[PDB]
């Protein structure tokens, strides 16, 4: 049992870092630009058997976009990740949502405000109102301090399977 | 080979296969655009092709016809316009014939229609698309898929294109939308597509919305569509209502009264999660727009003008029906519910907080009887709803009114901290934390502070979800008591305060909370460390032996972390070891700023030994090398001039940190360490100054460097110059040349991302020049021969600050640093700086702006610069 996930956002807001943190564990510090796309499977164990997410790590830069919207074919779940420390990463969230809904019909989308371990936040939690508008799920996340680093996958597993009584029995 | 094979290859999750397909598509696009686009259009229009290939070809045409960057989008549009008209005509014919042949629920060819239309319509080279779409939608013989695809294409066109192109023929577009949305449509999918198309086109039809009859027709059709038996159509119609109220709030006064209120109240009362969530979000959006209009009206009243838009207070008038419905929905829960589940209960709580912030004291009497009725309800759901409402109404009302209520309810909150229900305990701890945040004087009350502290230190042993808000309440209460301290004192620290009677017990319980094996859950260990750092930062001097014992415990824990380098076995043990390193180093940074100099003198040797061991463990490139640098910086700030003993051993690690530059945070931390070392050591950093200046020169140009790194480098250029005085003349010319090259560069002023970057860069340039002039001028004597080397650079410095003052964005820091630089140049050169300043009239305007500026330091520096200019004017 596995699903297909698309991880979108602006240029290196934390997507590759979050994927690497969840995959192996090590927090990569250098900013390495993603060349087109990265396919990294993530494994989780629940109380109803293990699952797998194929996280399509898309590129947030226009030069290295590659196929761009062509990675959204037959997507089953979506995570829109943006840097809290940069406001323009949040301002492009409706564009990524628009590109998601024009290729995906009825796919649940989870917002993720990444890198909240920084003491000063340019995008406050009050101002994040896009998840309210499109009935989306929002989590405050951080790949460095492990703040809610398993919550979005938990919500996506609960939504796709249909069992709210599902817990990561790690 | 065949294009269909590559188009189907574009979806496989293989890296080499995807790269080969992407390279083939890129080469085909570069080699010959028109034949490639014709082949793509012929592939898309074929119904016999697979769905994946058709959508891939459609997205290929779209992303070869448009892009997110507006300049690249315009370039691609002009490139499409450069194509011969026959190939474009064939592509348009195939794309238009593709509509209605798609069994896919989202239309793929509609994106192609929008992308082609956004280029063709401003040239008016395709004057057949709108009549074709109108005749397709309005034809009763049209199929469901054809109507859906045409409506979706209409919505995409109206969203993507500029509104000043189809303004003349938008009436037929809205007629088609209304015809496709009405109740007589048999298929629900067509209604859903029509509502989504209207949702996209709501920003396009503003000129049509200005007309009264069309606005009335749209409102009537949307209100009719809100009553659809299908759930998704109701959700889409409610979203349309939300966007209408967001965009057209000035025209809802005629329609919200008799029509919208009952529909939205019935949506709120619905047991369906989506419809109730949409109604709650409708009223939350009403509150958001009303508070934005209130902010606008306040700003207009500060300017002595009427506001552009006047709110009519819909939520304030509808509070009487909003509050009981919200509180009734607040009773909907389950025994297994997360905090940020975003159910209608969480939405109702957020909407209650928004209503409180929007309506101030008008929400208190409508929600107090619910609390008084259900504060002792036998069912835990109603007590949970009562305490959640009491927590939510804290922010926004005047705290003087809330003080007797929270004083009365404080014993009940203490009892509910020991409630058998887990959710009631969680919400009670959340309410206590919000009490300590918003109304701090209620928490520090001599009647109930001791049972409150006992309940808090017992809740530190409770579940991690409780203990997170318990420690957050502890930190906020420590801040509140510290601000409530210093009764007379007139000192830098209070002698004693309210938590001094149990500070040792509190810090012991926090240290035991750190060692909880379940501290990984709900970020309990990080929250406990943050609470410990906040309470040791906000502590009095009578608790100092407890601070010293805590520092010794942290040092011993760091030494235990030192002794487990060979204990690294798995990845998800060494990453927790790295997290412990970061937390313990931040804890050391927080506790070392509070300890005395003499007491930290004995522990500084062991601290430096620990940091040197961690640097030896992280000698190769990076590893962490971030928290340890600021730990060394805090140790330097503690010690001062006695740090020079360890400088010889610290030289290679600082050299590695300066040579690395692959991480912006690590380089920034090393740069700040260099600045703090210069401040602490004065002229004792000269033997290392040549090496660190060579490293800074190597990292100066270095075009693959993050934007925030360079201003810090200029700031420590100024710091090094000010620290070493006249010894900077060895590299003064090269530093001045590179600073001139950096200051000559300028970025765009349109996007606001680089506005703060250019402000910080200019502030750092002025700081660097200020430090150079202050170093070369000496400290107490008259003008020096060292500043005569920078004498021809005064003209360029004043030209650069004239160019800065020409820009009108500004901040306080740039004007303050400019005034300091002007004063230093005046004191260093006399009448020449005054004459060159008088040559540029914008400098006086910038100084007047700085005197106008509310920052005390900036105004003081501007006044000092003006005084120096006046003294130079009166000199001769
Ligand atoms: N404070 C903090 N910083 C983070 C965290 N995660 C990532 N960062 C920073 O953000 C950068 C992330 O880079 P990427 O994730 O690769 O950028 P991207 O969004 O994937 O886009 P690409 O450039 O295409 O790879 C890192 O270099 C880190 O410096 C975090 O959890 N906390
Ligand atoms: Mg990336």
């Amino acid at each position: 049992v596995q699903f297909k996930l698309v991880l979108v956002g602006d240029g290196g807001t934390g997507k590759t870092t979050f994927v690497k943190r969840h995959l192996t564990g090590e927090f990569e510090k250098k900013y390495v630009a993603t060349l087109g796309v990265e396919v990294h499977p993530l494994v989780f164990h629940t109380n109803r058997g293990p699952i797998k997410f194929n996280v399509w790590d898309t590129a947030g830069q226009e030069k290295f976009g590659g196929l761009r919207d062509g990675y959204y074919i037959q997507a089953q779940c979506a995570i829109i990740m943006f840097d809290v420390t940069s406001r323009v990463t949040y301002k492009n969230v409706p564009n990524w949502h628009r590109d998601l809904v024009r290729v995906c019909e009825n796919i649940p989308i989870v917002l993720c405000g990444n890198k909240v371990d920084i003491k000063d936040r340019k995008v406050k939690a009050k101002s994040i109102v896009f998840h309210r508008k499109k009935n989306l799920q929002y989590y405050d996340i951080s790949a460095k301090s492990n703040y809610n680093f398993e919550k979005p996958f938990l919500w996506l597993a609960r939504k796709l399977i249909g069992d709210p009584n599902l817990e990561f029995a790690a | 080979m065949e294009l269909i094979t590559i188009l189907e290859k574009t979806v496989s999750p293989d890296r080499l296969e995807l790269e080969a397909a992407q390279k083939f598509l890129e080469r085909a696009a570069v080699e010959n655009l028109p034949t490639f686009l014709v082949e793509l259009s012929r592939v898309l229009a074929n119904p016999g092709n697979s769905q994946v290939a058709r959508v891939a070809a459609g997205l290929q045409i779209k992303n070869s016809l448009t892009s997110k960057d507006p300049d690249i989008k315009a370039q691609y549009q002009q490139r499409w316009l450069a194509i011969d008209a026959n190939a474009r005509r064939e592509v348009k014919n195939y794309v238009l014939h593709t509509l209605g042949t798609e069994t896919y629920r989202p239309s793929s060819a509609s994106q192609c229609v929008a992308g082609i239309a956004c280029a063709e319509i401003p040239v008016n080279q395709w004057p057949e698309l709108i009549p074709q779409l109108v005749a397709n939608v309005t034809n009763p013989n049209s199929t469901e898929h054809m109507k859906e695809s045409t409506l979706e294409a209409i919505g995409y066109i109206c969203q993507d294109i500029d509104p000043e192109q189809l303004q003349d023929k938008s009436n037929e577009i809205l007629t088609a939308i209304i015809q496709g949305m009405r109740k007589e449509e048999p298929s629900n999918n067509v209604k859903l597509a029509a509502t989504n198309a209207l949702l996209n086109s709501l920003e396009f039809t503003k000129a049509n919305f200005d007309k009264e009859s069309e606005r009335h027709f749209i409102m009537q059709v949307v209100c009719e569509a809100t009553q659809c038996p299908d759930t998704r159509v109701r959700v889409a119609a409610l979203q349309n209502l939300v966007k209408i109220m967001s965009l057209y709030y000035q025209y809802m006064e005629t329609y919200m009264g008799p029509a919208l209120f009952a529909i939205t109240i019935e949506a709120m009362k619905s047991d369906i999660d989506e419809v109730a969530l949409q109604g709650i979000e409708f009223w939350s959006n009403v509150c958001d727009e009303e508070m934005d209009l209130a902010i606008e009206a306040s700003e207009a009243a500060e300017q002595g003008r009427p506001p552009e838009h006047t709110s009519k207070f819909y939520a304030k008038g509808a509070l009487q029906y909003l509050v009981p419905i919200l509180t009734q929905t607040l009773t909907k829960q389950d025994e297994n519910d997360d905090d940020d589940d975003w159910n209608p209960c969480k939405a109702a709580g957020v909407c209650l907080m928004l209503l409180a912030t929007c309506c101030e004291d008008d929400i208190v009497p409508h929600v107090l009887p619910f609390i008084k009725e259900h504060i002792k309800n036998p069912d835990w759901r109603y007590r949970d709803a009562a305490v959640m409402a009491f927590g939510c109404i804290l922010e926004g009302p005047e705290p003087s009114q809330l003080k007797p209520l929270v004083i009365q309810a404080m014993p009940t909150l203490i009892e509910l901290m020991k409630d058998p229900s887990v959710v009631v305990r969680d919400t009670a701890a959340w309410t206590v934390g919000r009490i300590c945040e918003l109304l701090p004087e209620a928490a520090i009350n001599d009647v109930y502070l001791a049972p409150l502290l006992q309940c808090l230190i017992e809740g530190l042993s409770a579940e991690p979800r409780v203990a997170s808000n318990v420690c957050w309440a502890f930190s906020s209460l420590a801040e509140a008591a510290y601000e409530a301290a210093d009764v007379a004192d007139d000192q830098e620290e209070p002698a004693t305060y309210c938590l001094s009677s149990s500070f040792e017990l509190i810090v012991q319980k926090l240290l035991e909370t750190t060692d909880r094996p379940d501290g990984h859950q709900n970020n309990l260990r990080s929250s406990a460390y943050e609470s410990l750092m906040e309470i040791v930062k906000n502590s009095a001097k009578d608790c100092y032996p407890a601070v010293q014992k805590t520092t010794l415990v942290i040092m011993e824990r760091l030494q235990q972390v030192l002794q487990m380098e060979s204990h690294i076995q798995s990845t998800s043990d060494r990453i927790q070891f790295n997290d412990l390193q970061s937390l313990l180093c931040a804890t050391l940074q927080n506790v070392l700023r509070k300890v005395q100099h003499q007491d930290a003198l004995q522990i500084s040797d062991v601290v430096m030994a620990s940091l040197l061991r961690m640097f030896q463990s992280t000698a190769g490139s990076g590893g962490v090398q971030e928290d340890a640098l600021m730990a060394v910086s805090t140790l330097v700030e503690v010690l001062g001039g006695e740090f020079l003993k360890y400088m010889e051993a610290f030289k290679p690690f600082l050299g590695i940190g300066l040579k690395n530059y692959a991480e912006y945070q690590v380089c920034l931390a090393a740069v700040g360490l260099v600045g703090d070392l210069c401040r602490a050591l004065q002229s004792n950093i000269i033997p290392f100054c040549d090496e660190v200046m060579q490293l800074l020169l190597e990292n100066l140009g270095n075009e693959n460097v993050h934007r925030s790194v360079k201003p810090q480098i200029l700031s420590v250029f100024g710091d090094i110059a000010l620290a070493i005085g006249g010894e900077f003349k060895k590299y003064l010319e090269v530093v001045l040349n590179t600073l001139q090259q950096a200051s000559q560069a300028q970025v765009d002023k349109s996007d606001y991302d680089m506005v703060d970057y250019l402000n910080e860069l200019r502030e750092s340039c002025l700081e660097a020049y200020t430090g150079i002039v202050q170093g070369l001028k000496g400290d107490q004597e008259n003008v020096h021969p060292d500043v005569m080397l920078v004498q021809p650079r005064v003209e360029f410095i004043l030209s650069f600050i004239d160019h800065i003052a020409g820009d009108e964005d500004h901040t306080d820091g740039v004007v303050a640093c400019a005034a300091g630089l002007i004063g230093d140049l005046c004191t260093a050169f006399g009448k020449d700086v005054l004459k060159l300043v008088e040559a540029r009239p914008m400098i006086h305007e910038l100084l007047t702006e700085g005197r106008r500026s509310k920052t005390n330091k900036a105004k003081t520096l501007a006044r000092w610069a003006t005084k120096e200019l006046r003294k130079l004017k009166n000199q001769a």
